[PDB]
RNA sequence: UUGGCACCUCGAUGUCGGCUCAUCGCAUCCUGGGGCUGUAGUCGGUCCCAAGGGUUGGGCUGUUCGCCCAUUAAAGCGGUACGCGAGCUGGGUUCAGAACGUCGUGAGACAGUUCGGUCCCUAUCCGUCGUGGGCGUAGGAAAUUUGAGAGGAGCUGUCCUU
RNA sequence: GGGAUAAGUGCUGAAAGCAUCUAAGCAUGAAGCCCCCCUCAAGAUGAGAUUUCCCAACUUCGGUUAUAAGAUCCCUCAAAG
């Protein structure tokens, strides 16, 4: 018999965590803030709704890299103009927006659909330890 | 790290203090403040200076040789300074002070002037030798290095501002 | 500078040294000098 | 650094004093005002927002441009100032300076200054690749059945597409210029007009912005 | 590049050169920064970094090439269906005529030559360049704006002085 | 002009009592990179900001209404097409 339950719209809650992104590797924080979003540590995580927390993310700008990837890892994006293709390295990209960096990291460790893109923007980065969603009253997460 | 196990001697007019890894060596003639690396273990004694390397790894050695020398230098460069010669050579080539400053003539159509940092004295001897001292021995490298750098020696006539011992290589004109 | 794959020293003065993940050769002569690429 | 707006009376010629013929474009800046003032503290920039040309007053049944609207009157009222057709921010020009409800005068400039006048440029309409990017005509004879055409657009199976920024036929003109390094040859207070060396962007009746050369 | 192979296309994938318009690589032609020199100076040789921009007009030939003339800072080398024929030309090549040499008994034939010789197509879709409408942007509006992004520009001679 | 760099050139410096531009550390270094200059740009759905304008009655109390500020139709036009 069919018996597995379903989340929906009307039965899923959403909570607000905080994570602290100093002396935090990006990958291995990413990819656990990833889980988060989706929902996959909840039971009754559902495929086809969102059944994910938001995440607040504080101190982006202390996040740690190993290695020389703060000057040998390069982002490239293209224009779609002839020969436009643009380079950013991930230090320097740290320096200038560490937001940006956690959050590619972290929406490229999500699936590419539109529920997908949804989860991504439950996202939110900071890069001081400061953040302005005092009202949605976060509670702090400890990566495990 | 022979260099490393050797301890560095404290002289009785300087005082040293040790504020973890970091350390600030205090001497008549100034100060000097460092952060040595943190796997070090310095034993500090009235007498002199011992560093201990933590483990026998080669990392820990090469900073071990590294972190003592470079105490050994703040310690002696408060203690007596360092200094370092540059002598002017060929004709038309001469040195002179403005203020702090120094200005130096050396075949060009611009005249050249280097600025004055803290903790470095520039004079002129004779208007063809400058002495660069300073209680830091790379603060001193550093500016007698951009001294020489306006014009190095040239091995055809050994004209150009060179240290006072360097030796230069001669290559016949013609 | 001469730069090739073999990097070797050219009389007993040449010094065999790694700079930035490259081999050299440094010597008192100039002609010596060599980097590894 | 000072700004001021006007418009664009047309072009002539002034003798300098070597006898030398300075070609000059007329720019008349009547009626400038500081209408608002703009900071770091609430705007998150700091420059001073000048009207320039007064309008007429706010009527029941205004059916164009000429009437000022409500909001706009009360925009002038806040800074004293009567109603005003054209309207633009300077950031070069420091804040504590001007105050609001202040008149920008021809005077600030002096002849002598270098300067940048910004402008639309006179519509051309739709044009051809020859005319709007100038390119080469093909051959008018010798059994040619390509003249005023744009060339290729692309390669072949290679890209198998045409890439962004190919230059084709379309509207000409009408696009914002900023002409670099002019000079004021006179400034007339009386006829509220600047002589500006040299020609400025846009037709005759247009709006032009002058600057003080940010290169320098 | 010359080939080898015969795997797509023979109910058609137009083939050389030029024109128009480019775009990309760098094994850099010029300009920029360097090391070494059998580098006196002025000039050079060689090697390393560097693709931002630039990189001419003619005579001959269908030519590509090449040679020549006169320049230039320099007259780079390649890829893009040897870029680009629903963008152009059609001189060469590759139909039917004719002729020469040559071969063939002949009909005819010749990467031998010579003269002549029909280049279609109203853009559906993507793409590209311009120009509007709808809705969104948690009230409805008029203006002035920030800039996440994106594009553009980016070259060099000579002379004087020192 | 500025910041960061390439090939380079160093300063201090050990592993390796010497030496060493590198390992820690610290400088300097290109028409190139990122800026500076010019233009576009909030469908930047992450849709931003500033200033100003408009602001009532009904009602089943769910909401609706025409109207406000405003903008158009239509008409005279060009600097626009
Ligand atoms: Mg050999
Ligand atoms: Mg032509
Ligand atoms: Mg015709
Ligand atoms: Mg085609
Ligand atoms: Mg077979
Ligand atoms: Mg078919
Ligand atoms: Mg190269
Ligand atoms: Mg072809
Ligand atoms: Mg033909
Ligand atoms: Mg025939
Ligand atoms: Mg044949
Ligand atoms: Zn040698």
């Amino acid at each position: 018999m069919r018996q597995t339950f379903m989340a929906n719209e009307s039965n899923i809650e959403r909570k607000w965590y905080v994570i602290d992104a100093e002396g935090q590797t990006l990958g291995r924080l990413s990819s656990e803030v990833a889980s988060i979003l989706r929902g996959k540590n909840k039971v009754t995580y559902t495929p086809h709704v969102d059944t994910g927390d938001y995440v607040i993310v504080i101190n982006a700008s202390k996040i740690e890299f190993t290695g020389n990837k703060e000057t040998d890892k390069v982002y490239y994006r293209h224009s779609n103009h002839p020969g436009g293709i643009k380079s950013i390295t991930a230090g320097e990209l740290r320096r200038t927006n560490p937001e940006r960096l956690i959050e590619n990291s972290i929406k490229g460790m999500l699936p590419s659909t539109r529920l997908g893109e949804k989860q991504g923007k439950k996202l939110f980065v900071y890069g001081g330890a400061e953040h302005p969603h005092a009202a949605q009253q976060p509670e702090n997460y400890e990566l495990r | 790290s022979r260099v490393g196990k050797k301890i560095i001697d404290i002289p009785s007019d300087v005082t040293v203090t040790f504020d973890g890894n970091h350390v600030t060596v205090k001497g008549p003639k100034g100060e000097l403040s460092r952060t040595l690396n943190e796997r070090m273990t310095f034993k500090q004694e009235e007498n002199t200076i011992e560093v201990v390397r933590p483990s026998d790894s080669k990392e820990d050695r090469t900073n071990h040789g590294t972190t003592r020398a470079l105490l050994n230098n703040m310690v002696q460069g408060v203690s007596q300074g360092y200094v370092k010669v540059l002598e002017l050579v060929g004709v038309g080539y001469r040195a002179q002070m403005q203020g702090k400053d120094l200005i130096l003539n050396v075949g060009y159509s611009h005249p050249v002037e280097i600025k004055a940092e803290e903790n470095i004295t520039f004079s002129v001897e004779k208007n063809t030798v400058v002495k660069v001292e300073g209680i830091s021995k790379e603060q001193v490298g550093a500016l007698a290095s951009n001294i020489r750098s306006v014009r190095p020696p040239e091995p055809y006539k050994g004209k150009g501002i060179r240290y006072q011992g360097e030796y230069v290589r001669r290559k016949e004109g013609k | 500078m001469k730069v090739r794959p073999s990097v070797k020293p050219i009389c007993e003065k040449c010094k065999v040294i790694k700079r930035k993940g490259k081999v050299m050769v440094i010597c008192e002569n100039p002609k010596h000098k060599q980097r590894q690429g | 650094t000072k700004g001021i707006l006007g418009r664009k009376i047309g072009m002539t010629q002034v003798f300098g004093e070597n006898g030398e013929l300075i070609p000059v474009t007329v720019v008349e800046a009547k009626e400038n005002v500081v209408l608002q003032k703009k900071t770091v503290e609430v705007d998150g920039y700091n420059a001073i927002q000048v009207g320039f040309e007064d309008k007429k007053a706010y009527k029941k049944d205004a059916k164009s441009n000429k009437y000022a609207n409500k909001p706009a009157e009360g925009h002038a009222k806040k800074a004293d100032a009567a109603p005003k057709r054209f309207i633009r921010e300077f950031r070069n020009v420091d804040v504590d300076a001007y105050e609001v409800g202040q008149e920008v005068s021809v005077d600030t400039f002096v002849a002598g200054d270098v300067i940048d006048v910004t402008g639309v440029s006179k519509g051309k309409g739709f044009q051809g690749a020859i005319k709007r990017h100038g390119q080469s005509r093909g051959p008018m004879s010798h059994g040619s059945h390509f003249h005023r055409a744009p060339g290729s657009v692309g390669m072949a199976s290679d890209a198998s597409r045409v890439f962004k920024g190919q230059k084709m036929p379309g509207r000409m003109g009408g696009n914002t210029v900023t002409v670099q390094n002019l000079e004021v040859v006179q400034v007339d207070t009386e006829n509220k007009v600047i002589l500006v060396k040299g020609n400025v962007p846009g037709p005759k009746k247009g709006l032009v912005e002058i600057r003080t050369s940010i290169k320098k």
